[PDB]
RNA sequence: GGCUACGUAGCUCAGUUGGUUAGAGCACAUCACUCAUAAUGAUGGGGUCACAGGUUCGAAUCCCGUCGUAGCCACCA
RNA sequence: GUAAGAGGAGGUAUAGGGAGCGACGCUUGCCCGGUGCCGGAAGGUCAAGGGGAGGGGUGCAAGCCCCGAACCGAAGCCCCGG
RNA sequence: CCGGGUGGGGGGGAGGCGCCGGUGAAAUACCACCCUGGCGCGGCUGGGGGCCUAACCCUCGGAUGGGGGGACAGCGCUUGGC
RNA sequence: AGAGCGCAAGGGUAGAAGGGGGCCUGACUGCGAGGCCUGCAAGCCGAGCAGGGGCGAAAGCCGGGCCUAGUGAACCGGUGGU
């Protein structure tokens, strides 16, 4: 339910896209987590957008 | 009616208002989808100018006056004499 | 009498429907200034940002491509070995955590701050009835939260400039000086011009560049364009 | 969805462009006055100004963020 | 009656039309909270409209097309009482 | 805000004032803009009232006109409601 | 093994799925051998492969949760990119 809702990160360095869901109600200011774009490794990521 | 002038006669059914409903976009659409049909028709009027020897009226249309004032200016050109209203009208045009 | 003698001349040198652009406005509004001493250009900078939106009045902290000249002696309270900095810079008596009292316990003598972050916490708390308020304390963006903002001690004798919006925008850039001509003039107030497209709220409609008004701080200063 | 007004003492209600010193009647309280209840007067307990945030040196007095309440338009693959 | 016009009525508020009960005798009580209906020169939301801050495509440009804020636009519903 | 400010007319005259000091959030001549509320106008844009008649509507023994209403009504188009 | 293992119960588990700490973020990317299931459609399972990432001395585990419920084909359109 949207309390849990759904977002997305996104990779730094110009766009980039993977799919995930937060928790507002749960201790969740903000999220900037680790994972992999479609262009090259590993990199940053960053949470923006419904 | 149909005027005096150049024609202009009613417009019905597929002519319209429609009241439809339409569609834009303001989010799936404006209110997305929506239709339907409706009716339409012409404006006249009166203008029961002198003119000449006599009195004489007619049925304008919305934007034709200034052409009845004119076929005034050409009726004055010829003779336009005896009591014939509608007879000389016509003569004119 | 009204505007006083002066300012009557200094009238009938305005025609008060002008604009003199940063060209003319250096030049004649050069002139602008026979009353006493250095004055300080006051760019009167006017927008339009509802005259608070929580965190939209600028800051804007700028040194304009040359030079004030005046003083701030930024006093600081610089943990110690902060103060080290300091003692190369223009700071009076860095005292690490105890000139604090040389502020609170009524001695002033000072501008700026610069400080610390570490004291800033400490130092914020004690003279957030003066400094802050009126204007000094932190403000952590007005060159007063650091050891970065030591360089920011220079920068600050350089000039500091605090943008902020009041109630108009309004700012008064303070160069000028009356003693600058032309060169100096024209400058100056265009790096002005620089920094204020520096600092954009974020969504703020309007015109970002009204009022100018130049005045050196007595008499005249009809705009510049505001752009030019 | 969009725009409007509002939500403060157990009860109901004002103080609203500051800056002071947050109320009023009912009610609870120990008294006071009546020979006698009630009428009325006094002192206390109960505000945590819809919740936080930000403007201010200093907001219940303003902008901002969430909801509940309502109102008209208006959306729903 | 799309309409011209028609009746109403060449009658005029002791007259013309709409609804309830039904001679006559007694008599007709409480509720404006929901709703219908009367009224009301503050106001809330909304139409096209007026307007033009602001944006974009394009031509070297002059230019043209489109988007559109603030704020002013009725009936109405909310509103206030009968 | 009943305390002074703001403005003009004048007498009269070579004399009158601003910082720090002091107080508080702030220091008070002068300069720059702006806000608060206000007042006068200028660009745009509306609400409401009176009068005239010549549009248009009516009416009087043929009326070319006299008399009433009158920019409403009537009508065409478009706007939203019910 | 009657405890617990989020929630209903079944099945299962202390040679861990339970409970404590440390680094993290494999609710990974491009593919999917071959099977469950079966009217279609949808659902179920996963080796290995290659890119790189985390922990592990290592051997090695990782494509969310001990599993079975927490779901909606398509048509339409929003939004960011190619």
């Amino acid at each position: 339910v949207r309390i849990k809702l759904l977002l997305e990160c996104t990779e730094c360095k110009r766009r980039n896209y993977a799919t995930e869901k937060n928790k507002r109600n749960t201790p969740n200011k903000l999220e900037l987590r680790k994972y992999c774009p479609w262009c090259r490794k590993h990199t940053v990521h960053r949470e923006v957008k419904i | 009616k149909v005027c005096e002038i150049s024609g202009k006669r009613p417009i019905v059914a597929n002519s319209i208002q429609r009241r439809g409903k339409a569609k834009r976009e303001g989010g799936v659409g404006k209110k997305t989808t929506g239709i339907s049909k409706r009716r339409q028709y012409p404006n006249l009027q009166k203008v029961r100018v002198r003119v000449a020897g006599q009195e004489i009226t007619f049925r304008v249309a919305a934007s034709h006056i200034p052409k009845v004032y004119e076929l005034v200016e050409r009726a004055k050109g010829l003779k336009l004499e005896g009591l014939s209203p509608k007879e000389i009208k016509k003569e004119l045009l | 009498p009204k505007h006083g003698k002066r300012y009557r001349a200094l009238l009938e040198k305005v025609d008060p429907n002008k604009v003199y652009t940063i060209d003319e406005a250096a030049r004649l509004v050069k002139e602008l200034a026979t009353a006493k001493f250095d004055e300080t250009v006051e760019v009167h900078a006017k927008l339009g940002i509802d005259p608070r939106r929580s965190d939209q009045n600028v800051r804007g902290t700028v040194s304009l491509p040359h030079g004030l000249g005046k003083q701030v002696r930024v006093l600081a309270i610089a943990k110690g070995e902060k103060i080290k900095e300091a003692e190369e810079a223009g700071a009076d008596y860095v005292g690490g955590e105890e000139i604090i009292q040389k502020i609170l316990d009524g001695w002033m003598d000072f501008d700026a701050v610069v400080a610390t972050p570490d004291v800033m916490g400490a130092v914020g708390s004690k003279l957030g009835r003066i400094l802050g308020p009126r204007g000094l304390l932190p403000n952590p963006k007005a060159g007063t939260v650091g050891f970065n903002i030591g360089e920011i001690i220079r920068e600050i004798k350089a000039g500091r400039i605090e943008f902020r919006n009041d109630k108009t925008g309004a700012i008064h850039a303070p160069v000028g000086k009356a003693s600058f001509p032309p060169e100096k003039l024209a400058d100056n107030i265009r790096a002005f011009i620089r920094a204020l497209e520096a600092h954009k709220p974020e969504g703020a409609k309007g015109t970002f560049l009204r009022s100018v008004y130049v005045t050196t701080t007595m008499g005249p200063s009809v705009r510049i364009n505001p752009h030019s």
